[PDB]
């Protein structure tokens, strides 16, 4: 009952619409983030989801109190009875403030007046990806946030601990199936808007796309399709149906594997590195079918070897057997080196 | 007005938190439904939507009024001011009342204290479909509802004489099911908190096989007939025989896959999966039959249709 | 301040819970609909979405006023303070009353007490469809609405203008992709329920499906598959692999086409018109395969014609070349005349 | 100084009637509007709508909210908006929309000394845009946002773009994965309904479709499968199995591409540009199959070689001419 | 507008015998059809509002029914007071009344 | 008991206008629309137009468009029909009907024979 | 009796401070938690979570809610819960959870004479579960539900299982479409964050995958494709059309099966056990195609001996691969 009397003494005449030090000073909102889990990244929608304990600390001289306890951990509900920063995420597409069983917020009021206001959030933030070297791509996905209504003359956001120190990440808190969180770089900028100039706290999370998935699903099938096409080079000259079905099936496979590779991608006209690799594999299979057509043009006996003139083994096919694999190998070396070495 | 003063007196000093006759005797509540339309049964999620006018009646001794007015018919605005039983549907995965244009809730109070409380509910109820004989499977889907907090000693439910007013079944959205029968029951379930009275509406529904006969069984059967066509083809036509066999086996696998996507991820073999597997055996055996022939055909021509029809008879009987 | 005083007098002693003229008369509600945009018709769920300005007008002697203005135009916040009809759609299913920016509802109180209460609604109403004639079907999708708690002796509904002129559809509101809104016809009836007799206003929107999409998606591919089955007739009999691939291809293609036709429809236990069309087309292609088998039985010589005996062109093939196109054309004429000519 | 501001604000909200608009019973209130587009992502043809995120700001003069004692602009908490009259603005195309709520309700209220009120909302709205897909993917879609006052006629409210073409910003910096905003126009209208005449603002984006993607995924596979069908002309006529295999598989593969692509689009009745090009490619491959059937009927009915040679060069020529006429129509 | 046609322009029915009238509408009028009685040199008197419903204070013998377009009015037994001209009007669209039928002896 | 009282028969020559009134007493005038009908001797009843008494919104028949002017008096609670450019074809008997709702005309006027020659 | 109960509940809620926990400033309040799991709707490996429906009950002692006049347990209606202090319990794994609300909020309050409050909720939780699919589908995943207090440290609130193993019930009757709950384990710990130390209850379900579904769906199709690919070894070498068609069909079918199953699973970068099996089957079918290519290059570019050794080698070494695979995984 003592703390009830204290609480009602620090809420009577407390207008929660007004800022701390409004008309007298700026409010330094010392912000911290604890990433409980870095949610999955949706490349199709160029956004990522992140679960965070978003901690805000600010000094509110109206709420300074003198009592037996030096800190009051109060129920989440009281958070709605006092002023809080109107923090919002500049790239937040659709964020959720969890409230089960009850609103997941905490409000610790320190004796001097400092408020430690924290809340669990799931934030779906927009990360504009430049997919040109995809899948060997690295993205510095930002997480920008700041006051929605208050100018820099009204609210300024700072980091309590200091850059990098402030934004922590749980050791097991990583739901990145296909990315790897290399790290984060905390920054702070001032953005101009139609209504004023706003301080924006940015934290770029550096994500490295693990290529194992796309290797298994695209590159190995495509390479094996190319090798399937060159199996036709080792097939017989005089077997027209067999090498025909071989070539047409491999070309059809590459059509389906290009469209299938592009369903996972977002619909962007960048012609990603996967598109370049698929295009060259397409060129190889199509050139294999063209080579078979070229050899079939000069097929004259039209009878395969038995045991009565027989078609001699094609010189073109003999040269193809060695040239096509070697050129495709050096293609692979050049492409892999170029994309792996670059950032 | 007269009605306003009567209703004001009814709510004056009314404790909404306390049930009628709390600590005196159980409150007897009679429940009568009117099913607007059973919605689509989602076998993948093992749930079925149902729309109902759920009406429950109870005697409240605080809501008796003597006057020329025999009944007060009121809108949903009253519902929040009086005690309503905390009825919840045990097998409800998700549910929501209807709020357009206004809350779809009716309240009616008789002079003798009786209260009729009705509301329109779309309930996505859970029904555990045992899909062992699917699509020849009959399901008795329940709709359990009980007080969440008031034990058997405080709230009791007994079906009213008009227990369920089954609607016109023709307008019902049952595409694969046919409403076979209405059953109902009341029981007592012992929970950790206490004993609770549970009333379950058993809707007995039988699935119709016509859609699946044309959607699944007929295509598969025709594919088996295509495999049979291989026997009449000359054996010397190796590309033709091989192409027909491999095409039939491959497309059978594709049909099985797409069928398995439309079904739940159940850890057993459904009837549908059993019949596509037996069709797989037939077409694959045709492929191996040609393999043996190259390395008999006349006997196959007669044997295969006879075995398939025998399996069909055993299957339909089962 | 004067208008605020008037509104205070209107709500002073007003009883939200009692309908107008309780214990004196039936409350007549004159209703209107301005379909802002006839939203997409979802055949899979046998429901249609419609966006409407749903107007209601009723006389409430309690809300009579005398002031400088004859019609008080007011926002939604006043509406919650007054009695409004508890209208609901008997076949409604998960409607939404729009809230952005504010609750999209107007209220206008005329000095005689007449109210004009309009709201913008997106209503997904159930439309039971008999798809026997699908895709040539025409559907009279209803929109039944009425009071939930008030019987005919309590609340009666009416059309504010002539019944023909009381449901107005905007010129540019047609959001129908595969439907053509021919018009609407309205009626008023009574429904018997366990609680009493209820007045129900019904309006049937007469929709005619546009067959173009299914012409391009289903009918043309089916016809082309049939013709692809008949090119096998024109081909020589000795090319057993060629005609075998042709016929098996046509049958499998018609199988996937049939499945693609069904999954585009809500599940039903009866066969639609397109199901019959596909069944006859499947009969044609399967008959082509059976015909190929029949001629293959009589193919005495395996070797093809060269410019030694030679196989004669099959008689069955020659008769098929004319019969199959003639039977298929006669069937198409009969089918299209049967369904298109129907009202 | 905070006490003075507190007393001033409480004075403003004391006696304020949220039911009445500014100058109720007087001339219409002029409500200016400015928009900062944050994204126009997810333009959906299947749903015939586009999801647009914006900082919808509307400014209006409310004599009741005028104060002279404080010389700075009072930015109040978002929760005060519920205590103030706000225009009943709605988007007639809005299928589904929401104001962002994290960490708090993303609204803005900024009372200026002269009485002006700057009401800002961070709104995500899935607006309806009926797309004439006859030229798709070579189309330019005139999608719009129809901002209108619901209950207040033109005799009670007035709209205007605050700043003419500078009232809308952020449009040039929008990166759409499948579009380019070639132009946007700002229109002011007065729309008459049965209820009355209302003021209307229309923000119309002429969104031009980026063809490069559709060339990558749709056109080149079709062309390559047509060239693949042309490969049949270089195979000897005696190879029935090979040539029919090629022509069949290519006709089937183009029919399947047609059906899958049309599945990704709404069930529209009219032929689209993609449909016209795919049908032309289908006709070319089907005529190649019928070309083999012609040389097979003639051989099995020197001359046979003539049709092969003629078609070998004529088919590329006629297909290129088809491309030229097609692109000229659609480019 | 909507055209209303009454087939038996004139028929004679013996006193006490059942007599049935008919009224046709050009197109849909729903249930919005009313039957009125006009005695010589008197204004019309409503008999059957809606397709079936009967107005208050009317003898029970009068009774009618109809579909969307066709309509019929039947008198269980003609009486001396029942001799008059019977009109059918529609209110689905702007009013348009029918030719009318006259009964004698 | 609602009773629609119309004016008595009028005698007039062609080419001049006439005014026929319709007075209602039982029900409140503004609540329901007032319709005017004309039945030519030995012919079907013919609708001429109706007026919403409260706001005087009026709608006429295409055949009678511009020939008849409908007005109302709230204070007198009376509906007036003004006929202009009379001709011999106009000779008929007028009634005024009360539309209770869009199902029936509840009461009718006594009838005002119009004579022109 | 009515008046007395009403007076007593009025006395309890009179002056009650919802903001302060029981014994605020005193020792921690001990909250016992009991759970009755009604159903586990699904286990979405795609989204790395499971949907669980449960009767979550928490009981705790509040001296302010102790009554003595009436000797019975007042089971008040649910809406009184919003007027009482309840633990601010949350779930760490919770991505999307909701308390049901038909016909009312599915919730229970029951005050006992001693002050004990029994608080029940019906909750459906989509709890995150990061699965380790290296052994998939032979995998056992211990998906967890981490119940934790948000604002109150161990100095303010304490959790426990009322009944160390009887506090969780109904697990045995749970029906999972593709899992079988082998075990459930209840543990309690303390977790330290930068804001302080908090109590934590952890309910762990050791779900074991039901292999039968994946036998029908994944392993049997792969086995049948490989077995049918072995049919090529019995066909004569001078059937190149049929041999190559059979082999290419096998390789293509395994390619489609691999891509299809990987589309039904999340885009993981590590090779699963199903991936090891599919790669082995891929190697076998692809080596069958290369086996025919080698036969061809030896005869055209002895043969019967190579086919003869293939016929026995491939099934034998594939069976040994199967045995090694199972013993590594199933055993
Ligand atoms: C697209 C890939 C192919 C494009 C290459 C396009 C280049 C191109 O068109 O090749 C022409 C020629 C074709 O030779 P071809 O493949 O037909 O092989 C022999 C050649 O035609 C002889 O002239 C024939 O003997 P003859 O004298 O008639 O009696 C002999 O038949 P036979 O007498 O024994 O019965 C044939 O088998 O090959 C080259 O000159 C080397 C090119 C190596 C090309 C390799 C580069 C990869
Ligand atoms: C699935 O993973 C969870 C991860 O939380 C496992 O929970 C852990 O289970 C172990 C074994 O019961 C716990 O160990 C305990 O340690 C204390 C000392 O701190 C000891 O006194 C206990 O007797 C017990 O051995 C551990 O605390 C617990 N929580 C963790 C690791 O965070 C769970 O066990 C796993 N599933 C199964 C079926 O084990
Ligand atoms: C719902 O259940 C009850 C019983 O469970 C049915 O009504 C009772 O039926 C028994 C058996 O004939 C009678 O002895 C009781 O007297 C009945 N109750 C009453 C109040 O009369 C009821 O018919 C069931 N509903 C159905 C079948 O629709
Ligand atoms: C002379 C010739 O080249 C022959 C070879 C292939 C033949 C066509 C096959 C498909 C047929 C479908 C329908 O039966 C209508 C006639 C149809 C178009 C045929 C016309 C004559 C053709 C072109
Ligand atoms: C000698 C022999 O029997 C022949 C039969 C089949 C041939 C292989 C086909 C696929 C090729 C893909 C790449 O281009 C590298 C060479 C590659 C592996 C070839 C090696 C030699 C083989 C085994």
């Amino acid at each position: 009952t003592i703390f009830t009397r204290i609480l009602d003494r620090l809420l009577d005449g407390y207008d929660n619409r007004l800022r701390p030090g409004l008309g007298d000073a700026v409010t330094e909102v010392k912000t911290d983030i604890y990433v409980t889990s870095f949610g999955p990244v949706s490349d199709t929608d160029m956004e990522y989801t992140i679960d965070v304990f978003f901690r805000q600390t600010w000094h509110d001289e109206r709420l300074k109190f003198d009592g037996p306890m030096k800190i009051l951990p109060l129920n989440n509900l009281l958070a709605s009875k006092i002023w809080t920063p109107d923090t919002f995420f500049h790239n937040g597409k659709k964020s959720v403030a969890h409230n089960m069983t009850t609103p997941n917020k905490l409000l610790r009021l320190v004796d001097n007046g400092t408020l430690l206001y924290t809340m669990r959030l799931t934030i779906h933030a927009e990360c504009p990806m430049h997919l040109e070297d995809f899948p060997m791509d690295v993205h510095a996905c930002p997480l920008k946030f700041g006051s929605y209504a208050y100018t820099k003359a009204e609210v300024i956001y700072s980091w309590t601990l200091g850059k990098n120190k402030s934004v922590e990440v749980a050791q097991d808190g990583s739901r990145l199936n296909q990315y790897d969180l290399l790290g984060h770089v905390v920054g702070t900028e001032i953005i101009r808007s139609s209504t004023g100039e706003y301080v924006v706290m940015t934290t770029h999370f550096h994500l490295k796309r693990k290529i194992g998935y796309f290797v298994i699903q695209t590159y190995l099938p495509c390479i094996m399709t190319v090798i399937l096409s060159q199996v036709s080079f080792w097939l017989n000259r005089e077997s027209v149906p067999a090498r025909t079905v071989f070539g047409v099936t491999t070309v059809l496979t590459m059509t389906t594997l290009s469209i299938s590779a592009r369903n996972s991608l977002p619909k962007v006209a960048y012609a990603t590195a996967m598109d370049w690799f698929i295009a060259v594999c397409y060129a190889f299979v199509f050139s294999a079918l063209i080579e078979f057509a070229t050899v079939n043009y000069f097929t004259k006996r039209s009878w395969a070897w038995e045991g009565k003139t027989y078609n001699s083994v094609s010189k073109v096919d003999k040269i193809s057997r060695i040239i096509f694999p070697v050129l495709f190998a050096i293609f692979n070396l050049v492409y892999w080196a170029t994309y792996v070495n670059r950032e | 007005g007269d009605v306003t003063v009567i209703l004001n007196n009814l709510l004056e000093g009314y404790d909404n938190k306390l049930r009628p006759d709390i600590g005196v005797k159980p409150t007897l509540i009679h429940t009568d439904m009117y099913v607007n339309s059973i919605g689509p049964v989602n076998a993948i999620n093992m749930e079925y939507t149902i729309d109902i006018f759920f009406a429950q009646t109870w005697y409240d001794r605080r809501l008796k009024f003597n006057s020329t007015i025999k009944v007060l018919r009121l809108n949903s605005n009253m519902v929040g001011k009086i005690w309503i039983p905390d009825t919840f549907f045990r097998n409800s995965k998700k549910a929501d009342a209807h709020w357009i244009t206004t809350p779809n809730r009716m309240l009616r109070i008789w002079n003798d204290g009786r209260v009729l409380y009705t509301l329109r509910l779309t309930i996505d109820a859970e029904c555990q479909l045992q899909l062992h004989n699917f699509p020849m499977d009959e399901h008795s889907c329940p709709l359990e509802f009980s007080s969440y907090g008031y034990p058997r000693e405080e709230i009791v439910y007994q079906w009213k004489r008009s227990s369920v007013e089954v609607g016109d079944t023709r307008s019902w959205r049952l595409y694969q099911f046919s409403f076979v029968g209405l059953r109902n029951t009341t029981e007592v379930v012992k929970t950790t908190s206490g004993d609770y009275v549970v009333m379950s509406v058993y809707f007995d529904l039988s699935r119709r096989m016509g859609y699946f006969t044309i959607q699944t069984y007929i295509p598969c059967t025709l594919i088996v007939v295509l495999s049979w066509v291989s026997f009449w083809i000359n054996k010397d036509a190796v590309p033709a025989r091989t192409s027909l066999g491999i095409t039939t086996v491959l497309t059978m696998t594709t049909l099985s896959t797409i069928a398995r996507k439309s079904l739940p991820k159940v850890s057993y073999v459904t009837a549908m999966d059993l019949f596509v597997s037996v069709c797989f055996i037939f077409v694959f055996s045709a492929l191996v039959e040609y393999g043996t022939l190259h390395y008999m055909d006349s006997y196959a021509r007669i044997f295969f249709p006879t075995a398939f029809c025998l399996f069909n008879l055993v299957y339909w009987v089962s | 301040t004067v208008f605020t005083r008037i509104l205070d007098r209107l709500l002073d002693g007003y009883d939200n819970r009692l309908r107008p003229g309780l214990g004196e008369r039936v409350t007549e509600v004159k209703t209107d609909i301005f379909v802002t945009s006839f939203g997409p018709v979802s055949d899979h769920d046998m429901e249609y979405t419609i966006d409407v300005f749903f107007r209601q007008s009723w006389k409430d002697e309690r809300l009579k006023f005398k002031g400088p203005m004859t019609v008080l135009r007011l926002n939604n916040l006043m509406a919650s303070k007054i009695w409004t009809p508890d209208t609901f759609f008997h076949n409604g299913k998960k409607s939404v009353a729009h809230n952005m920016t504010m609750p999209n509802k107007l209220l206008r109180i005329t000095e005689d007490g007449t109210l004009l209460y309009t709201m913008r609604l997106t209503v997904r109403a159930e439309c039971p469809m008999h798809l026997e004639d699908f895709p040539m079907d025409a559907h009279a999708c209803p929109l039944k609405f009425g009071s939930y708690a008030y019987t005919r002796a309590e609340v009666v509904y009416e059309w504010t203008r002539e019944p023909a002129r009381s449901v107005v559809v905007a010129e540019d509101g047609s959001r129908l992709n595969q439907y053509d809104l021919l018009g609407q016809t309205v009626d008023s009836g009574i429904v018997q329920s366990s609680t009493g007799e209820y007045v129900v206003m019904t309006t049937h929107f007469h929709l005619k499906r546009k067959i173009g999409y299914f012409v391009i998606q289903t009918y043309l591919p089916c016809i082309m598959t049939v013709i692809l089955s008949q090119v096998s007739f024109w081909l020589n009999r000795e090319s057993v692999p060629a005609r075998t691939v042709f016929g098996v291809t046509t049958v499998l293609t018609m199988t996937t086409l049939s499945i693609s036709a069904r999954n585009s429809l809500p599940k039903v236990a009866y066969a639609t018109a397109m199901d019959w069309f596909i069944a006859v087309c499947y009969a044609f292609v399967f008959s082509a395969l059976i015909e190929f088998a029949t001629v293959n039985y009589f193919t005495k010589r395996g070797y093809a014609w060269d410019g030694k005996t030679f196989n004669s062109v099959s008689k069955i093939d020659r008769l098929s070349r004319i019969a199959f196109p003639l039977l298929f054309g006669i069937f198409n004429l009969v089918y299209w005349a049967t369904y298109l000519n129907r009202e | 100084n905070m006490s003075l501001v507190k007393e001033t604000v409480d004075r403003l909200l004391k006696g304020y009637d949220i039911r009445l608009r500014p100058d109720f019973g007087g001339p219409p209130v002029a409500v200016g509007m400015n928009i900062d587009i944050a994204s126009i992502d997810m333009v959906s043809e299947v749903n015939m709508d586009y999801t647009l995120t914006m900082y919808f700001q509307q400014a209006w003069r409310d004599k009741r909210l005028s104060y002279n004692v404080i010389p700075l602009n009072l930015t109040l908490d978002n929760r005060v908006a519920d205590q103030l009259w706000v225009p009943d603005t709605y988007f007639l195309n809005d299928k589904k929309s929401f104001v962002h709520g994290v960490t708090v309700k993303n609204r803005m209220i900024r009372l200026h000394p002269d009485g002006t009120v700057l009401y800002g909302l961070r709104i995500t709205t899935t607006a309806a845009c009926m797309m004439d897909l006859r030229r798709y993917p070579l189309d330019e879609q005139n999608c719009t946002l129809e901002i209108e006052s619901y209950g207040y006629t033109t005799d009670d409210i007035e709209f205007y773009w605050r700043g003419d073409d500078n009232a809308v910003t952020g449009v040039t910096k929008i990166e759409l994965p499948q579009f380019s905003i070639v132009d946007y126009k700002l229109i002011t209208k007065k729309v008459v309904f049965s209820t009355g005449s209302y003021p209307r603002l229309s923000l119309s984006f002429k969104l031009k479709r980026n063809i490069g993607y559709f060339i990558l995924q749709t056109y080149m596979p079709s062309i390559l499968i047509t060239i693949l069908s042309w490969v049949s002309f270089w195979i000897n006529y005696d190879a029935s199995a090979a040539r029919v295999a090629l022509g069949i598989t290519t006709v089937l593969t183009m029919t399947t591409i047609n059906t899958h692509l049309r599945e990704t689009l709404p069930k529209i009745p009219y032929v689209k540009a993609i449909d016209m090009y795919l049908m032309g490619c289908f006709v070319f491959v089907f005529m190649a199959l019928l070309e083999y059937a012609l040389v097979n009927y003639i051989f099995f009915g020197t001359d046979v070689n003539a049709i092969d040679r003629w078609s070998r060069i004529f088919f590329p020529v006629v297909f290129s001419f088809f491309n030229i006429v097609y692109w000229l129509y659609y480019v | 507008y909507i055209v209303m046609t009454q087939s038996p322009k004139s028929m004679s029915m013996s006193l006490g015998e059942r007599v049935t009238l008919s009224c046709r509408a050009s197109e849909y009028v729903g249930s919005y059809v009313s039957w009125y009685q006009q005695k010589p040199e008197q204004s019309p008197k409503l008999l059957i509002y809606g397709a079936s419903n009967r107005y208050t204070g009317v003898p029970d013998r009068f009774a009618g029914s109809g579909s969307a377009t066709d309509f019929t009015l039947t008198i269980t037994s003609v009486q001396a007071e029942d001799l008059a001209d019977y009109h059918c009007g529609q209110t689905y669209n702007y009013p348009t009344f029918g030719g009318g039928t006259k009964l004698e002896i | 008991e609602i009773q629609l009282q119309q004016s008595g028969p009028e005698l007039v020559k062609p080419g001049t206008s006439v005014k026929v009134s319709c007075k209602a007493s039982g029900y409140s005038f503004t609540d329901y629309n007032m319709y005017w009908v004309k039945q030519s001797h030995g012919k079907s009843l013919e609708w001429i137009g109706y007026i919403d008494p409260y706001n005087a919104d009026t709608t006429y028949n295409r055949e009678f468009k511009g020939k008849a002017t409908l007005t109302v008096d709230k204070s007198s609670s009376t509906a007036f029909m003004h006929l202009n450019s009379l001709t011999s074809e106009d000779s008929a008997v007028y009634y005024c009907a009360r539309k209770r709702n869009n199902f029936y005309f509840d009461y009718w006027g006594q009838g005002t024979p119009l004579t022109v020659s």
